[PDB]
């Protein structure tokens, strides 16, 4: 039953994941400086699925 | 920011401040004397039967 219960999990984490993806595209195509953009990274930087 | 980076700082030590030189070898030679120790055991065992 677990195994059923991680697969729905897991599914829910992929879309989730790709929504994190998106979010970060938004982001980074708005600082517009090699400074405020390795800034955002950093942010995520313990954030890397 | 800032406590993202004191997190970079801290993390660079608790990989390299804990670490030690020698570690998996040490853990090989308490588990060699474990092993002695029961082949001692399993001897003692067979005596008493015996």
């Amino acid at each position: 039953k677990f195994d059923d219960d991680f697969y729905e999990f897991r599914s829910k984490i992929k879309e989730l994941e790709r929504r994190l993806a998106s979010v970060i595209t938004q982001g980074f195509d708005d600082y517009d400086t090699i400074y405020g953009r390795f800034k955002l990274l950093d942010n995520f930087e313990g954030l890397l699925t | 920011l800032e406590t993202i980076k004191k997190q970079q700082e801290l993390a660079k030590r608790q990989v390299q401040k804990d670490m030690g030189s020698q570690k998996e070898k040490w853990e090989k030679k308490k588990l060699e004397m474990i092993e002695t120790a029961e082949a001692s055991f399993h001897e003692n065992l067979a005596k008493n039967p015996v």
